[PDB]
């Protein structure tokens, strides 16, 4: 059938289609939304295939050898 | 505070003049057919009316209706209980019957307190 | 077999069954079913003349199943690591489920299996081979909802690693052995009665019923003898002097 | 109409994030426990 | 190991002084006044240990309580000085101090030694010890001896020493006197003169720091060659608003608490919670608004907080005490909830109550039945499986390790038989005793197991009950199928009042329960039921009238009411308004008794470490030894001491008599041998050192004299030979015997008649000579000879016998 789309809000509109076809839209929406960029160091599919919480970690050996963000 | 009682008489035709009642009661059902009845305020019945008029001086009545939906007035349609009435928003329409007269439909609500 | 039936355009009726295991605590195993059972007019006339009405039971694999309505929520197998809890719904009319929950502390640690097969694949005596099946297993965690009508349960899997910190051999001063693997077992407890028995206040008793000695080094000093070897797990001086 | 529903949903979520990041919410308690 | 140091307080030699000043800030507000040296600590080591002795010797300090009308600390003397000049005498007591300026704070006196020496007949040089004092006067006083200073040593270029004196509060003027407390010398060769050449006086600093507690510590710089020690105190703290009929020390309750407040010290968290919620400087009403707090609930909390309950090793003790110190900024909600967690009492409301309710064995207050909720329906929900624990870990601030954290777990055996291991971790917020940590752990362990929440919604009845009121539930659903719960009735007091329920038979039980408009529900024994019509007659007597269509409930021994605790009440709008959502949790009437009797802890055992006072050497002896080389004599100096435990490496230091200490290099032999020490007087003292570096105190001065060559007796010279065969000369031979290689010379005496009264000295020959010829004789004249030996150290020898001579 004809598909007249609404530009303002597509997320809620897409679910209202009965069409015996909302399942594909739901699956695609979830899969695509999981990969959206944010503020995390590690990327996309590297998390979805086999997760690995990534981040540089340094042990502390002395208080006078740990720098900072230029306070003093 | 010069109030103006509604004029131009009244008539009943085409489902005009039927009253309407509005209440302000809240009730809760307990169980086993037990209910608790309560009312917030003073339990006043805001009566509503619908009026249809057709006559030669339709323009003056239309002017009155358009200019008196902000300030109230008095009008005693069925029984003589004087009331403080005000026209509802966007509830005024006109229908044509002849080149000289028109048909006008208006709805009235009863206001209490304020009176101005 | 069942794969071939599923791989066709017109499969037949499909059945789903649930059972709950509680024999670990001493709880009977329950079994439920639905699907509605039709009644023949001859049975109706027999019930009319004799004035009785027997409830309908149903015979699948093993022993028969009861007649209770139910429902199952979303089931997913995600490799992203997120753990999802499906929901159970069980109809409750005779309050038997509520009494079970009251008496048996909510039957939390229970084992549930879900069986899905096809009706005509089952022979007339309810015996089918292991060449084709569909088995799902979960564990109950909480009786989420209890009312006069519907009782609802949540399920998880051993993949839910909430809590469960890995290194737990903390340097304590109170008998880490007598927390997980308790007294009189050969793991860490070598105490074999020896010098009698003692109670919560380390009082000397003689019956084999009231026995309890938690943590304190004095307890064992007493159970094991003054100068004899000790099986205490943990150090007496937990931390150095400041 | 889906447009009004979407607008209400986004406004409600915007209020929810502030009511949860404030004193009492799950994120506040989690941060207090973790960072300390 | 422990930090090194060395106590140095016995300043008497030529040595300068260097001091360090540290001023510390103490908790805001008023504090107790008990500042004794037994409560001041260096590196978690007390300064003065009861009677004992001084661990860190020579420490000056003064303290303030922290009120508005304090007086400034006389430390941190700065802002230059004035300094006058004069040098008279310190023998016949001259010199005075006539300060008048009231702004003056302290006075510095500098004393001068021009020359200090002493000689003997032998020419050896020693030192001189002299004593002074400094005395105040005050208006009409006894001059109040203050400062005592000792000076010794051997000097040839001068010695300076400046001391510090602090003025007392006065009205008109203050007089200081300088006195000498030793006999004055004479024209004999003993040099001792005292000169004072300073009037260094100055203000110090007028910074009294109002409203804050202070602490001023002074010590020397030589004592610490490494990182300075952390300073701490052990004493009471902030004065709290205590109720009137309350003695904090004895924990009494006179009765009839009337609201009047007093100021004292307490450890009850009930009263140091109210202090935080009301203070305007650093509390909760910061925006100058008087907030309302329920005093009666806090009084009941205080009464419950001091119940006597034993645990551990007997010895009943109060069940909740809190003494904490705050040093970092945290959110107010966190601090308030951490303090409230000691009670585990609820807190709620915003405007008119601000209240706290402790978990007590409370009584029911309101009845709810199937006819007092919406859609006659109750919902049941429970807790997640991960919330049921078996062990909890509790942090600490331990008393016997002196506020170092520790761990004490809490575990219940019964819960471990069904679930497994579920572990938590809760940081204690000030429990200084192990038993209360165990009680706190068992609190959560017991409450988490029992949680059967039941919720429902009601009508206008929600305005009556508040949070914390235990309510009773008579639900038909959970109570099998029998009901005995309606809202009928038809009479007030009439006596069994017919009590016809419009439906439902109901049956015979113990009591029927009614809801009074204001008071607690009243139960009366349902005897003489007479259920002939199955719905007639219940009770015996009743008080006050009862409205029709009122609620009731019936209970039995087999089936009874269920008690719950209300925690949350909610309200609706525009369709619900008069409804009130309510939730509740299962009530427990016996968990406190199980809590109060389920803890067992022995103690913290002692450990093996270095002691704070390393013992001094016990006894010391000084001897010598001798050897003969190159004609002269060589001595030795011998010292010894007992091997004292906890001591590796010793130290030896000695002078002549009084001049200047010199250090013998560090030795571990426990004995010291030094050769070639010249004759004179000597003294020796020996310290002790440990592996860490902490040196002990000084020993007892032991003095010895080295006369020479072990003492030893001389040996007489043998075989004096007199001959009678030499013409015109008389001669004599001899033999200096063994060990005579130190002979300075021989002594030759010649008598004429063998009488010792007629023996006179004749000559004195050199050591490398034994024979002597004396030519001026007459013929046949008889003479006699006597010969002895004198040594280099002028040690004589016993005379020999008299031999005869006969000239030719
Ligand atoms: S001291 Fe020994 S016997 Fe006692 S609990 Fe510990 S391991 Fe077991």
């Amino acid at each position: 059938g004809l598909f007249q789309v609404v530009l303002g809000a597509a997320i809620m509109v897409a679910a209202f289609y009965t069409g015996g076809a909302s399942l594909a839209l739901m699956g695609t929406m979830s899969s695509s939304l999981f990969m959206m960029g944010g503020a995390m160091v590690l990327g996309g599919v590297m998390q979805m295939i086999s997760p690995q919480p990534g981040g540089a970690n340094f042990e502390v050996q002395s208080s006078k050898n740990k720098p900072s963000y230029a306070f003093g | 505070a010069t109030l103006d009682t509604f004029g131009w008489c009244t008539q009943v035709q085409g489902g005009g003049g039927s009253l309407t009642t509005t209440n302000s009661d809240r009730s809760i059902q307990f169980g086993n057919g037990y209910m608790q009845l309560a009312s917030s305020g003073f339990n006043t019945t805001r009566r509503e009316y619908s009026v249809v008029y057709a006559g030669e001086d339709f323009m003056a009545v239309y002017d009155f209706c358009n200019s008196h939906r902000i300030k109230p007035f008095a009008w005693t349609p069925p029984d003589g209980k004087i009331g403080i009435w005000v026209v509802k928003p966007n509830s005024l329409g006109a229908k044509p019957v002849s080149r000289d007269v028109m048909e006008i439909n208006v709805t009235f609500m009863e206001q209490f307190t304020s009176m101005e | 077999l069942f794969h071939n039936c599923l791989q066709s355009l017109y499969p037949g009726e499909i059945i789903t069954l649930i059972e709950v295991d509680g024999s670990k605590f001493g709880a009977q195993v329950y079994r439920f079913h639905g699907e509605n059972i039709q009644y023949t007019p001859e049975e109706i006339m027999q019930a009319q003349q004799t004035g009785t009405l027997p409830p309908k039971e149903i015979t699948f694999r093993g022993e028969k199943y009861g007649a209770r309505p139910f429902g199952i929520s979303g089931i997913s197998f995600d490799s992203s690591g997120k753990a999802t809890k499906p929901q159970l719904t069980v109809a409750n009319i005779d309050s038997r489920v509520s009494a079970m929950i009251r008496a048996y502390n909510g039957l939390m640690q229970a084992k549930v299996t879900i069986w899905i097969t096809q009706r005509e694949l089952i022979n007339s005596d309810g015996s089918i081979a292991d060449g084709a099946y569909r088995k799902l297993v979960y564990y109950i965690e909480r009786p989420n909802y209890v009312d006069k009508s519907v009782a609802r349960f949540d399920l998880t899997s051993p993949y839910d690693m909430d809590g469960i910190m890995i290194p737990s051999r903390l340097t304590q001063s109170v008998c880490y052995f007598a927390q997980r693997g308790w007294y009189k077992t050969g793991k860490g407890c070598g105490y074999n009665g020896q010098n009698g028995y003692f109670d919560k206040d380390n009082n000397p008793v003689d019956d084999p019923s009231l026995d309890f000695c938690p943590g304190t080094v004095t307890a064992c000093r007493l159970r094991f003898g003054a100068n004899n070897e000790l099986d205490f797990g943990g150090c007496a001086v937990a931390s150095l002097q400041r | 109409d889906p447009r009004g529903i979407s607008q209400g949903v986004e406004m409600m979520f915007k209020k929810m994030i502030r009511e949860s990041c404030s004193q009492g919410g799950e994120v506040y308690n989690y941060i207090q426990e973790k960072t300390g | 190991s422990q930090k090194p140091h060395n106590p140095v307080e016995m300043e008497d030699n030529l040595i300068s002084i260097n001091k360090i000043k540290i001023l510390l800030a103490v908790s805001d507000g008023e504090i107790d006044e008990t500042f004794s040296l037994k409560q001041l600590m260096f590196n978690s080591v007390p300064v003065q240990n009861e009677d004992g002795s001084f661990n860190f010797e020579g420490v000056k300090a003064e303290f303030r309580p922290g009120t508005q009308t304090q007086e400034y600390i006389k430390g941190m003397e700065d802002s230059s000085s004035e300094v006058t000049v004069n040098r008279e005498v310190t023998t016949d007591n001259p010199y005075t101090i006539s300060v008048t300026n009231k702004t003056l704070s302290a006075i510095r006196i500098k004393m001068f030694m021009p020359r200090g020496v002493r000689i003997e007949s032998n020419g050896d040089k020693n030192g001189v010890r002299v004593e002074y004092e400094v005395q105040q006067a005050v208006d009409g006083g006894s001059f109040e001896t203050v400062l005592t200073d000792v000076i010794e040593g051997k000097t040839m270029s001068g010695y300076d020493r400046s001391r510090r004196v602090n003025l007392p509060n006065f009205n008109n003027q203050v007089i200081f006197r300088v006195v000498r407390k030793t006999p004055d010398s004479n024209d004999s060769n003993v040099v001792d003169a005292i000169q004072v050449k300073s009037y260094a006086e100055v203000i110090d600093a007028k910074f009294r720091y109002p409203l804050t507690g202070l602490l001023f510590v002074e010590f020397d710089s030589k004592m610490f060659p490494n990182q300075l020690p952390t300073i701490s105190i052990r004493k009471r703290w902030k004065i709290v608003n205590v109720p009137s009929n309350y003695d904090p020390e004895s924990r009494t309750y006179n009765g009839n608490w009337d609201g009047t407040f007093k100021k004292a010290w307490t450890n009850n968290p009930a009263w140091v919670l109210y202090d935080l919620m009301i203070n305007q400087r650093y509390g909760l009403d910061q925006k100058e608004l008087g907030i309302a707090v329920d005093k009666w609930a806090l009084y009941e909390a205080a009464q419950y907080c001091d119940q006597m309950v034993p645990d551990g090793k007997g010895g009943t003790e109060p069940r909740y005490l809190c003494d904490v110190i705050i040093q970092s900024q945290t959110d107010a909600y966190k601090v308030i909830r951490d303090i409230c967690s000691i009670f585990r009492g609820m807190s709620f409301w915003n405007g008119e109550s601000i209240s706290v309710i402790i978990d007590r064995p409370r009584e029911p207050a309101y009845i709810f039945t199937n006819d007092n909720v919406v859609n006659g329906d109750f919902s049941y929900t429970f807790a997640s499986e991960k919330s049921m624990y078996t062990t909890c870990n509790v942090m600490f601030d331990d008393e016997q390790n002196m506020y170092q954290q520790d761990v004490e777990p809490v575990f219940d055996r019964e819960a471990t038989l069904r679930f497994g291991n579920n572990v938590t971790s809760i940081t204690a917020i000030g429990c200084t005793r192990r038993s209360e940590a165990n009680r706190r752990g068992r609190w959560i362990l017991k409450t988490n197991l029992r949680s059967t929440t039941v919720n429902f919604a009601t009508g206008l009845e929600g305005m009556i009950p508040t949070i914390g009121d235990v309510v009773a539930i008579a639900d038909n659903f959970w109570s099998s199928n029998l009901t005995m719960n309606l809202s009928g009735r038809l009479l007030e007091v009439s006596g069994s009042q017919i009590f016809l329920p419009f439906r439902v038979d109901a049956r015979a039980g113990d009591f029927i329960i009614v809801n009074k408009p204001d008071g607690k529900p009243v139960k009366r024994t349902i005897s003489s039921v007479s259920a002939d019509g199955k719905t007639i007659e219940v009770n015996i007597g009743f008080g006050f009238p009862v409205k029709p269509n009122t609620v009731f409930a019936i209970d039995r021994t087999d089936i009874a009411l269920q008690q719950y605790v209300v925690t949350k009440i909610d309200k609706g709008d525009d369709d619900e308004e008069f409804t009130y959502k309510i939730t509740a949790v299962e009530y427990d009437p016996n968990k406190y008794d199980e809590i109060d009797y389920g803890v067992n802890i022995d103690d913290r055992p002692t450990s093996i470490v270095e002691p704070d006072q390393i013992p001094r050497p016990k006894n010391v002896q000084v001897s010598s030894e001798s050897r003969i080389v190159q004609g002269m004599s060589v001595e030795t100096m011998i010292v010894s001491w007992d091997k004292v435990p906890y001591a590796v490496f010793y130290d030896v230091q000695w002078r002549k008599d009084n001049g200047n200490w010199q250090n013998v290099p560090q030795t571990a032999n426990k004995e010291v041998y030094v050769e070639g020490i010249y004759a004179g007087n000597y003294q020796v003292r020996v310290r002790s050192v440990a592996g860490s570096g902490t040196t002990s105190g000084w020993s007892n001065i032991v003095a010895a004299t080295l006369t020479g060559k072990q003492g030893e007796p001389g040996r007489p010279i043998n075989l004096t030979a007199t001959d009678d065969v030499v013409f015109g000369i008389r001669t004599k031979w001899g033999f200096s015997d063994g060990s005579g290689d130190t002979a300075y010379t021989e002594l030759q005496q010649s008598p004429d008649g063998t009488v010792d009264n007629a023996s006179l000295l004749s000559l004195i020959p050199y050591p490398q000579h034994e024979y002597y010829h004396s030519p001026m004789p007459g013929g046949n004249i008889v003479w006699y000879r006597v010969r002895t030996v004198d040594r280099i150290g002028n040690v004589s020898q016993w005379t020999d016998f008299v031999r005869g001579m006969a000239s030719t």
